[PDB]
């Protein structure tokens, strides 16, 4: 609620997708190529050759590319999946996904958004770091880190982001010539970790009453 | 991909701290994983020679060594089993400190006078080897400070590359980014073409040059492999993680941690007529070093003989091919393999290598050559022979080529928010060894070099200046926006608002699997198929929801085993109904509740919860957005539900939901002792809601009559109530059932209903003779529709 | 054989709220979405913010007592949420994107006009905007409130705080719902903002007229009186 | 035209119960939304008031319309009776808005959120009890708005 009141105050439209996806939007229309790692069953969740259990909100993004054309200012948060499980990972969880898609937009947007989405989250005037990283999907790309003032019980990777891949933007009829856009995302369970001092990832899933009733 | 801080250093030497390289390069890219210390810390450890040895006149365990500092010679008492003359070993000397505060002292050991003490590479926290002295090279320098000697003021710097960044997976291409980080000059090893001493070669044919377009080939005879690693190379290879296995393997894992170039040694004998780079045949097969049969496709490059295949292509020798105690003769390879040919082949056979990797990854094109010629040098220095000329394979239509791309200062000024000089630019783009010609103002042509694989348009460009300049030293804007005031519809019931809703009326907020165990999901849903993973996490794991109710049901009593009376849970999510073809991804809104009525309080009544608590949460969510009448509460059977206490819950005929109480069936089951009460809700058909429509308000005063009807038992009271409202006319403003009766007043087959009509008309005063007449016409329909009787 | 009927759920059930309530709920959430900041100030003011400020002079007859509620000389009961966007103008430098819900006084009443009443105000402060602009924003708006791709009507009309001016009008052969304009210059010159540098537009609407269009209300007294057959309609 | 802006993510703390949510609350409590002058008649602010002197319009509507109100309680009773004389017997309203506290040298202008009940404590039902509401009903209806933003314990019924 939290993270999409942030965006939705500011133009972005919430928009929601179904989790049992397809290869196409899942993988190949994010520049996921077919031999691809991610796309195998030690990561990924299948029913067939073609059907999977979305491994990111990102297919939603895409649904709305393909849907529309610029411009676009969208959250997309949900319920995701993921094969790799154990401590520290949950085969099932929650992650918010953001797309902006204009005339104009730059890299210097995107820090300012980031930057500025995290100070009002975690209501706190803290240092943002940019990290290059990479993404199939994105060009430049960035992981984002945010100091120890919210504690480990001296910085703390908190999301990912970067600027739309231009063939991401093509394979969704977007003429990358005339659009720039941005998209980021993170994982709720983290943040509401970082919140809320929860030590465990697991209590999230178990439903103890005893853990439930303290956010109240 | 590990390395010495030390080795990199001698290459591209930054002018920083290790704090400061260690943090700049997670700032440019090379996310630091771990950055260690080699040793631990101690000084007076020089290199000693021992003289001569003796046995302890007094202690059989004991040798009395004479040693040499290269200065002096010392009478050093030792017990290490491997002490003998000519051995080069660390010797500390009083006044040596060793590492935890251990310093040396003058001794007498069993009348014995000791002037120092012989070092076990565990003593000095160089290894965990204590079984005897760190025999050092017989060639040592004698009196040389051995952290000087073993490099052991070094650190050994863990990078977690990103899949862009083959170029990276060496010493190479790490020392190439630190010199274009720093802007400090690159020293790249020297690698000089050994010359040939004979004129014995092999043939190579290249029978798929589009995934080989080059491929080196050099024969290096009469090898004595009984020889060992040196030092320096083992400590090179140990500091990148890789562990020393014979000399030739360790050349050629050498070479590759070095420069990049992995490479394969074959034995020469094991060669028939020449190397032929070939896809396999439709299961061939081929047993590998590691004593693994793969039964190979045809879209896979081998590297064959004449005869059979020898290896798979870039990732993994084969057993019969390769090098034995028994090789007196090596056949080098050093070749580019096209990395889409190659991508995902490794993984097809189980099978991850340091070679499949970074051939995958992307291995320069033009770097076979000086990587032979390394070998070559490394082959002869370490295991001897005589090396026959390089045989080269190329096929230059198929060697990879990446256009010229064209960057605009423009669109640089644009992505960063700010304009990079034309100087820097080039400055830059040149250190990564890009190829930058002016192409008019504010344009260049620039080329991209062999070593990368991740460069092909101009957005790639964009990204190495921004990532050198550095990230956090960019602007900060927020995007521009034409914004228009918009709004989502008045009349309608989202997820958010009822979600409060039920929190306000004493729900707790649950989030269960979606996948379930498809025993469970039978029970809740018999005869239905789930949809299936293919590849669940567990078995208990493996069904896909068609219902919110087998999880919500889980945590009820996962939360009742947990000493919980009172459990009061909501959710909501998508329900998976049918197979792929046809599936439907619903989402629902449901609820689950067990225990007292109320909370435990000296102002609650002490009542269980029952049906009708469960009914006013259901009737609560369906009236959020003025609709509550459109929808209907009819008597209904659900498998998972009590068919005496379940309601099917409809809206225009269409099915919204289920309520009603878990089967007692169902809870033997899952033993569950206390009634549960369940409602599910397809939030599609409870979203919409009606606007209020104004309907003018009475200056007069509204008309109440009661009414108590006997009717037989099993009628439901809205029937009745429907009927009446039918039969009232147009002034009826309020219809209520304020009691039923069930008792020992009326026949055991009956209930009487007690009901309160109001009526108001809007332009005047009602009088008593109207309103006796519509009650009668409303009893009048009773009698005719229920047999209905007043009481 | 312990079976049950379909008869009401127990116990207590929803109220709902008062429609005015819904109405600025809902007006206000079309500008919050796309940048608008709730502002919310004083119902008892000075004639400083309610009429000087907005270029209002000392003889000009709306500051008369046939119009205006008064303590003394110089306090008073607001007749409209403009001096809340002063207070608003005074406290900060432009950028300016506010809406200002609440009650407000006139001292006509009789039958179609009650003494207190609910009006929403509206108010952009920014380097480069026009006219265009301000129709762009009451036609988006209005479509978006009433839920209908309708027809939107801009007739010249005149304000002391605005110029140029507009009265708004939309079909059902028209009817007028809002006013709005261009903030005059003496109102951003007397509250510190450069007239040179900063353009701006502002709007105002009367919440209970928003409400009888959209619920079918009648009269307008039904609003004050709080009549639970009148408040149960709109839960 | 749609005028441009450089827009910034940005939101309230989490841990505030802000008046539109307190509403909402109130109403699946089963309250009943209200809106009452904010003048009233001097007298019925005596009633409420003692001792206090209101602040006192010039020239008011009507005289019994003179008043500033230092509490909502006037206006919500008057309702809830208003309502009592029309065939009513559970009147459950709430009432959010300002109160005047002081002469114009000092005024205070508070937001107040108030409420008002009486007759039986649940609707007229099959399955419901017919007692009356008491003091523990409006109690138990200011303590859930109380705990609204996590904050209960801060608070004290002295
Ligand atoms: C950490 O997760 C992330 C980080 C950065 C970008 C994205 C992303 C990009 C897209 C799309 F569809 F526009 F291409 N969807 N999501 C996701
Ligand atoms: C019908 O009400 C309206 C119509 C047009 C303009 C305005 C208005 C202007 C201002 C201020 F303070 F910014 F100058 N406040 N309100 C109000």
């Amino acid at each position: 609620e939290r993270i999409e009141q942030c965006f939705s105050r500011i133009g972005y439209e919430v928009a929601e997708g179904p989790e049992v996806e397809d290869d196409y939007h899942n993988f190949e229309a994010l520049n996921i190529p077919g031999h691809h790692p991610a796309r195998a069953m030690h990561d990924t969740f299948y029913f067939n050759a073609n059907m999977l259990l979305r491994t990111h909100t990102s297919p939603v993004q895409v649904r709305t590319m393909e849907s529309q054309q610029p411009p676009i200012r969208i959250v997309c948060p949900g319920r995701v999946y993921r094969c790799d499980s154990d401590l520290t990972h949950s085969p099932m969880f929650h992650q918010v996904e953001g797309l902006l898609v204009d005339e104009g937009v730059s890299f210097a947007d995107l820090k300012g958004t980031i930057e500025e989405f995290l100070r009002a989250f975690f209501e706190k005037q803290l240092e943002v770091r940019f990290r290059p990283s990479f993404f199939p999907f994105t060009e430049p790309s960035a992981e984002v880190d945010i100091q120890c003032v919210i504690c480990s019980g001296g910085w703390l990777e908190v999301m990912g982001c970067g600027m739309v891949h231009p063939n991401v933007l093509r394979m969704s009829n977007i003429d990358p010539e005339k659009f720039q856009g941005f998209a980021f995302g993170m994982g709720a369970e983290r943040l509401a970790m970082l919140r809320y001092g929860v030590n465990d990832l697991r209590l999230f899933f178990d439903n103890d009453l005893r853990f439930l009733g303290q956010f109240r | 991909m590990k390395f010495s801080e030390k080795w990199l250093r001698s290459w591209a030497n930054p002018q920083v701290s290790h704090d400061e390289l260690v943090a700049r390069l997670s700032m440019v890219g090379l996310e630091v994983d771990a950055d260690l210390p080699v040793a631990g810390a101690f000084s007076g450890v020089v290199v000693g020679e021992v003289l001569s040895t003796e046995q302890h006149p007094d202690a059989d365990k004991l040798r009395v060594c004479q040693v040499s500092n290269g200065s002096e010679t010392f009478q050093v008492v030792c017990g290490a089993p491997n002490v003998r003359a000519g051995l080069k070993i660390p010797f500390a000397m009083i006044g040596a400190e060793l590492p935890d505060d251990f310093k040396i002292k003058k001794a007498k050991l069993r009348g014995v006078e000791s002037f120092g003490m012989l070092c076990s590479a565990k003593e000095l926290q160089i290894s965990e080897e204590n079984a005897g002295l760190l025999e050092l090279p017989a060639d040592a320098p004698v009196g040389q400070d051995v952290r000087t000697y073993l490099e052991l003021a070094d650190y050994t710097i863990e990078v977690g590359l990103t899949p862009n960044r083959g170029d990276c997976l060496s010493l190479a291409g790490l020392a190439r980014e630190v010199s274009a980080i720093y802007d400090v000059p690159l020293a790249p090893v020297a690698v000089d073409a050994v010359a040939a001493q004979h004129d014995e070669t092999r043939p190579v044919e290249l029978a798929a040059p589009a995934a080989c377009p080059r491929y080196l080939g050099r024969v290096i005879r009469n090898v004595d492999l009984s020889r060992p690693t040196p030092l320096w190379m083992v400590e090179r290879l140990r500091r990148s993680d890789i562990r020393s296995i014979d000399p030739v393997v360790d050349v050629t894992n050498y070479v590759m941690i070095e420069l990049g170039q992995p490479m394969h040694a074959f034995d020469l004998a094991e060669i028939n007529g020449g190397v032929r780079v070939r896809m396999a045949e439709d299961g061939e097969k081929l047993v590998l070093l590691d004593g693994q049969e793969i039964t190979l496709r045809a879209d896979t490059l081998v590297i064959a003989d004449h005869q059979r295949a020898l290896a798979i292509a870039g990732v993994m020798g084969g057993e019969h091919s390769g090098v034995s105690d028994s090789t007196r003769d090596l056949f080098l390879e050093a070749a580019f393999f096209d990395t889409i040919a190659l991508a995902g082949k490794a993984r097809s056979y189980g099978l991850h290598t340091d070679s499949s990797h970074r051939f995958e990854r992307g291995v320069d094109s033009q770097l076979a050559r000086k990587a032979m010629e390394r070998a070559t040098r490394l082959i002869l220095d370490i295991v001897g022979g005589e090396p026959g000329p390089i045989v080269e394979q190329v096929s230059e239509a198929h060697l990879p080529k990446v256009a010229p791309i064209t960057l605009r200062a423009e669109r640089v000024t644009q992505m960063l928010g700010m304009p990079l000089d034309a100087a820097e630019i080039v400055r830059l783009l040149q250190a990564l060894e890009l190829t930058v010609v002016a192409d008019g103002e504010g344009q260049w042509s620039v080329g991209v070099p062999s070593h990368r694989f991740d460069i092909s348009l101009e957005v790639d460009l964009i990204e190495e200046l921004a990532r050198l300049y550095g990230y956090n030293r960019l602007p900060v804007r927020y995007p521009q926006a034409r914004l228009a005031p918009n709004n989502k519809p008045e009349a309608r019931a989202a997820l958010p608002l009822l979600r409060r809703l039920l929190v306000a009326r004493g729900y707790q907020e649950a989030i269960t699997f979606s996948f379930i165990d498809p025993a469970l999901f039978e029970l809740f849903d018999p005869g239905t198929q789930p949809l299936t993973l293919a590849n669940p996490i567990s078995a208990d794991m493996a069904a896909m929801r068609s219902s919110l109710w087998p999880g919500l049901v889980k945590a009820l009593q996962h939360n009742l085993n947990r000493q919980q009376s009172r459990v009061r849970l909501f959710e909501s999510g998508l329900r998976f109904v049918g197979q792929l073809e046809g599936l439907k991804q619903e989402a629902m809104l449901a609820g689950a509740i067990c225990g007292k009525r109320l909370p435990e309080g000296w102002a609650n009544g002490r009542d269980g919860v029952d049906f009708f608590d469960a009914k006013a949460d259901v009737e609560a969510v369906l009236a959020s957005a003025g609709a509550l009448g459109d929808f209907s509460f009819v008597p209904g059977e659900h498998p998972a539900l009590h068919p005496g206490q379940t309601a099917r819950i409809e809206r225009e005929g269409r099915l919204v939901g289920y309520l009603g109480a878990l089967h007692p069936e169902l809870a033997k089951k899952l033993d569950l002792e206390q009634p549960v009460f369940l409602f599910e809700l397809l939030l599609a058909e409870v979203v919409d809601g009606h606007l209020p429509k104004f309907r003018e308000l009475s200056r007069f005063p509204e008309v109440r009559r009661d009414l108590a009807l006997l009717v037989d038992q099993d009628v439901p009271a809205q029937d009745i109530l429907t009927q009446i409202r039918a039969a009232a006319g147009e002034w009826l403003t309020d219809l209520r059932l304020f009691d039923v009766y069930h008792g020992k007043g009326i026949d055991p087959h009956r209930k009487s209903l007690a009901v309160g009509l109001t009526w108001q008309h809007p332009s005047r005063t009602l009088n008593d003779d109207e309103v006796n007449s519509t009650t009668q016409n409303i009893v009048t329909s009773l009698e005719e529709r229920f047999n209905a009787t007043l009481r | 054989e312990r079976i049950d009927v379909t008869l009401p759920g127990r116990g207590q059930l929803s109220g709902g709220l008062h429609p005015v309530t819904r109405t600025l709920e809902r007006i206000e959430q079309c500008f919050s979405r796309i940048g608008y900041e709730v502002a919310e100030g004083p119902e008892v003011e000075d004639d400083y913010h309610n009429f000087e400020a907005l270029n209002i002079p000392g003889h000009h007859p709306a500051r008369a007592m046939h119009d205006t509620f008064y303590f003394n000389a110089n306090m008073l009961l607001r007749t409209h949420t403009s001096p809340v966007q002063v207070r608003t103008m005074e406290s900060q430098q432009p950028p300016i994107r506010i809406v200002c819900p609440g009650r407000v006084y006139r001292c006509d009443s009789d039958l179609t006009h009650s003494p207190m009443f609910h009006q929403v105000e509206g108010l952009l402060v920014d380097e480069g905007v026009s006219f265009a602009d301000l129709k762009g924003t009451i036609e988006e708006f209005l479509r978006a409130f009433f839920e209908k791709q309708l027809e939107v009507r801009f007739r010249p009309s005149f304000f002391p705080f605005t110029e140029p001016s507009a009265e708004v009008d939309i079909q059902c052969g028209w009817l007028e719902v809002m006013g709005c304009g261009m903030v005059h210059p003496n109102v951003l010159r007397m509250s510190n903002i450069d007239p040179e540098k900063f353009q701006g537009f502002a709007f105002g609407m009367g919440a209970e007229r928003l409400a009888m269009l959209r619920y079918g209300v009648n009269d307008l007294r039904l609003f004050f009186d709080n009549d639970l057959r009148f408040l149960g309609q709109f839960r």
